[PDB]
């Protein structure tokens, strides 16, 4: 049994800061590992001691094992996790990685490389009961979560219901899986296991399943790493799966026997993308203006890895959050996640927040009409033409910029009533004329009122006295910029020049 | 002796209407490479200018005329001044426009 | 900055005496900014080596008061007043006049 | 059954707050006492109503039973609670106080006076069934929790293993014990109620014993109060001790039967002493300077009595709070103790912070290597000498301290750049000559950084950027003195005069 005093993080983002919490949590250090263009970055901030790695591109950097295991090495480090992609599965790494002192939280190399290639797959898991595909109608992705020790001990944390993806790539994970019964979760339960013993598995990892109409699944591949949606997993039983890693690595066994894993409840989680709903995932990279996620509250989570203003890089994966919410049913989880996802707001760049939004409330989703076809199914529901909406829009829009920027207040006289911008006028009614821009359309709007209501503002918050019937919509400005929400869309408006 | 100039009641007397200082917008070392080596090698000033003023804002005045002699009004650190860099030679026209932009500068009080 | 070469500068600090530079740095205000007037003072002016012309002068905070300071080097020459040690105490004390700035005179010269 | 409307904690310090905190939580008055020289103290702030009693003195004050008594009387109190010391323990008191209308929260006197001498005590363990010592190799000091009522039952609440003891006197205290087994526990346990029923006890106490190598344990002696370090039991169980105190004194019955007293997880406590490391433990007694407690996190708690600013006054026990970690492990719980040793701060007196750190990292403390005679054994790696240690350092504190007093920024223009204490010069780099002195030791630091770099301060930290590897050293300052954890140390840097 070995203990840890340091764990370096080898990775960034999210999930660097993600495994941070827990360490911290356990009382372990952590060191994190960080490019050039991270000098910056939160996870660096997080970090107990930081290493400065290559320069940009994912290559030279973050991939660069001879340095990340030197650095760990010399930052006093005693293990090393390598997060989920970049160096998390290649036994080169692991091997080289284990044969310098430090404990790679992950599976031995053996069994790393052994899902490296389809072929010496489908070949121990031909041999070893784990039903591969002869040689599929609308076929639902669904994975298994396990965990072994090194102790022999290995037991599956049930599923989760990964089908609703982009051209592949996964979007809306949700765990328990909405179809299949009691039986057949125990069925490709011990079926992953089995696979599991397979390779002789040490940390955790996914048994990807695709499983069908008829009722039959088959392995796809499987991922030796933490999967990158294990929150959801972890809402329904109670367990910190990556804390769990720390353990097994130590030598500590598995706390609990296969009927013991539990499963109240429903979660269901998404992917925060800097891409772009309707422009064809086109994955954008500027910087956060704005970035407002909801108040944690009822059973809200939220796994972020960046903060308002931070520079949004071209060289790594445009996701910035991951929106978990849990439920004690499937629908009070959807109805609280979307809750999040309203509550949520990031300005200043490509956002898929507006396509996550409209696809947790497509019909669509709440029967369980899931299969990996339904993100192009429904794709006009989901991803609508625009359109220059109403002057309805515009008027908002106008009298918020207004509101936003105080005038002036001279220190000569603070109290001069000439910092009033509501346009007082001598007998008509009150004249603003504003030069703004929307999207990339100016319009000089003409703002009349001689009824002084319409729209005021508190905080960053919009409220409309619409004929009795008050409704507050959120808006806030950050520089020349000012972001209002305007019907599920996030439309950013600023002064023409 | 600290404690002499500790004792001394004393107030400054100038007064600007300086404003919040805000740094330039290109790197004050680019400064090295905008001198042209060539002592004789004809330059644009305003390319040091932008390198000192606050958020390089620069108002020229009398823009496009006898711009042999450039003027301007700027702040720098907070403080505002008013600005008169040489750009070549000096014909009537750039005198003139800079005897007049004095003239503004010292009804306003602005260095 | 090495005054009147290490040589006596050296039987300088063997009187108990700080160094000029050193007296106003110890002067200022923790970590405060100094301004320098002529440091090349006299370069290659006189027969031999005077460095700023035996006498360092400039601009910092003192108690919060920017103060106009100087200090010869009794170093350099004995500290006697050369003819530019004069042009530069006198064009200090334009600067202080001028500007308005107290003033600190830290006296260690011969004649 | 009898009700109390307030308590008077007969008492002062974190035990005072100890007790108050559970009597609030109650919806119970707390009602504290103070000494002349305590007026400004915490606990009389924490109390909702406070009597003045003698002067400076513990003798003159605290200990004045009768005024104690009177003041609990006239101030509309019930009962009182003469937590732990003071007089919590002699009949004379209990017995006047009992013999005042008011509840005393302990045992009844009989049972007080009774382990008041070897002799009477001696007796009582021998016919009672509890192991003596006849007439021992590496003892451990273990202790048992009890606790009765005033209906006969009585409950033990598991072990403890208290031997850590500077020439006598707990340092770290734990539970469970290491060692002892499932059994080896039952059985000093009951071993304890024994000599429970024995003096007919009615509230809490702990049964001191001393167990051995070969395997056995011998009574000891025993304390008619809460022990001390009640924290680590309430940890590994889960309930408070004080409140149970309140209950059986009303009259309620334990509400637990004894195969009901839980015990998930293990917990370690430490003494926070204003003693003195290598000095040889020499109670210093000035003002606290700095205070900065670990922040609320993982399974963390402390229970403390001072408030940074505080008076340490010399007619009182030395100490400032009682910091306790737990885990579902053994090194969960210490390596979150020591994080929280670490993250806390103490500046402005002579501190045993600076020990405890490197005792509970020590590896002798990994393994179950305990006896009475460890804190002795391992000697010098725990008491190291001092050092002027390098230069290194010398820099470091003078970028701090340079950092620390902003100049002075006039109203004639703030935006001056005469307020930037970078140290600017003409042509050569940032000169700044600062008259320093930590320890007993005064250096002019010549402070010419040519690269601006080097070292960063926000917040009350240091970060440094030593060659691609940022690593973030605590650092604050308070009045003309600067604080600056340098290797676990915590030294004091001021100005020369």
């Amino acid at each position: 049994y070995r203990s840890i005093q340091r764990l370096l993080v080898a990775n960034r983002g999210e999930i660097a800061c993600r495994v941070m919490r827990s360490a911290r949590a356990l009382g372990i250090g952590s060191v994190a590992v960080h490019s050039d263009i991270d000098r910056h970055a939160r996870h660096v901030a997080e970090a107990d001691i930081a290493v400065d790695l290559g320069g940009a591109k994912p290559a030279d950097s973050y991939l660069r094992g001879d340095r990340i295991i030197a650095a760990a090495l010399a930052s006093g480090a005693q293990a090393i996790h390598p997060g989920y992609g970049f160096l998390s599965e290649n036994a080169d790494f692991a091997r080289a990685c284990e044969e310098a002192g430090l404990l790679f939280l992950g599976p031995p190399a053996a069994a790393i490389d052994a899902m490296g290639s389809k072929s010496a797959a489908k070949a121990l898991m031909e041999e070893a009961g784990v039903p591969l595909v002869p040689g599929l109608l609308k076929p639902r992705h669904v994975e298994i979560q396990v965990f072994a020790d090194r102790h022999g001990h290995c037991l599956y944390l049930n599923e989760r219901d990964c089908s609703i993806q982009r051209r592949h790539q996964k979007v809306v994970e949700e765990a328990p899986a909405p179809g299949l019964g009691a039986e057949l979760r125990r069925a490709m339960g011990e079926a992953a296991v089995r696979a599991a013993q397979a390779i002789g598995y040490v940390g955790a990892g996914t048994v990807e399943f695709l499983l069908d109409e008829r009722g039959q699944f088959f392995f796809m591949e499987m991922n030796t790493r933490l999967q990158v949606e294990h929150p959801v997993t972890e809402a329904i039983t109670g367990l910190d799966l990556v804390a769990w890693q720390i353990r097994v690595a130590r030598g500590e066994a598995l706390p609990l026997t296969q009927e013991q894993v539990p499963l109240n409840g429903h979660a269901i989680e998404v992917r925060l993308y800097a891409e772009d709903p309707e422009g064809d995932f086109l994955p954008a990279s500027g910087r956060l203006m704005l970035y407002r996620e909801a108040a944690a509250g009822p059973g809200r989570r939220v796994d972020s890895g960046v903060r308002e203003g931070d520079e949004v890089s071209p060289f790594y994966d445009p996701m910035l959050a991951k929106l978990i919410a849990w439920g004690e049913t499937r629908e009070e989880a959807r109805q609280r996640l979307l809750a999040m996802l309203a509550e949520t707001s990031v300005g200043g760049l490509r956002t898929n927040l507006a396509f996550l939004r409209r696809i947790l409330g497509h019909p669509a989703f709440a029967a369980a009409e899931l299969d990996t076809g339904f993100i192009a199914r429904h794709q006009d529901d989901l991803l609508p033409a625009p359109q220059a909406l109403p002057e309805h829009f515009w008027q908002a829009a106008a009298e918020a910029w207004l509101q936003s920027e105080p005038g002036h207040r001279r220190d000569d006289d603070p109290h001069s009533p000439w910092s009033r911008n509501d346009g007082w006028r001598s007998a008509l009614a009150r004249e603003s004329d504003l030069m703004l821009r929307c999207r990339d359309e100016r319009r000089c709007v003409r703002l009349r009122h001689a009824s002084p209501s319409q729209y005021r503002l508190d905080g960053d918050d919009l409220v409309s006295r619409v004929d009795g019937v008050t409704r507050r919509s959120a808006a806030l400005r950050r520089g020349r910029q000012l972001f209002l929400e305007w019907e599920g869309e996030l439309l950013a408006i600023e002064a023409v020049d | 002796a600290r404690r002499c100039v500790a004792n001394l009641n004393w107030r400054k007397q100038g007064q600007l209407q300086c404003r919040a200082p805000r740094a330039p917008l290109y790197p004050a070392e680019e400064l090295y490479g905008v001198i042209p080596a060539d002592s004789k090698q004809p330059y644009d000033v305003r390319e040091v200018i932008a390198r000192l003023v606050d958020g390089s804002e620069f108002d020229e005045f009398k823009a496009l005329f006898g711009t042999t002699l450039v003027c301007g009004f700027a702040h720098l650190h907070g403080y505002p001044i008013a600005i008169l860099a040489n750009n070549g030679i000096l014909f009537a026209e750039a005198a003139q426009k800079g005897a007049h932009f004095i003239e503004l500068a010292c009804q306003r009080g602005i260095p | 900055h090495e005054g009147g070469g290490s040589a006596a500068q050296a039987r300088h600090s063997a009187r108990g005496k700080l160094l000029v530079r050193e007296r106003i740095n110890r002067l200022l205000d923790p970590g405060s900014p100094f301004l320098e007037l002529s440091a090349l003072a006299a370069h290659e002016v006189y027969g031999e080596e005077v460095a700023a012309a035996g006498i360092v002068a400039g601009i910092g905070r003192v108690e919060g008061v920017e103060c106009m300071i100087v200090g010869n080097d009794a170093t350099v020459k004995g500290g006697t007043y050369y003819p530019l040690t004069v042009k530069k105490h006198l064009r200090a004390q334009a600067i202080a006049l001028e500007n308005r700035l107290p003033c600190i005179y830290l006296v260690d010269s011969g004649g």
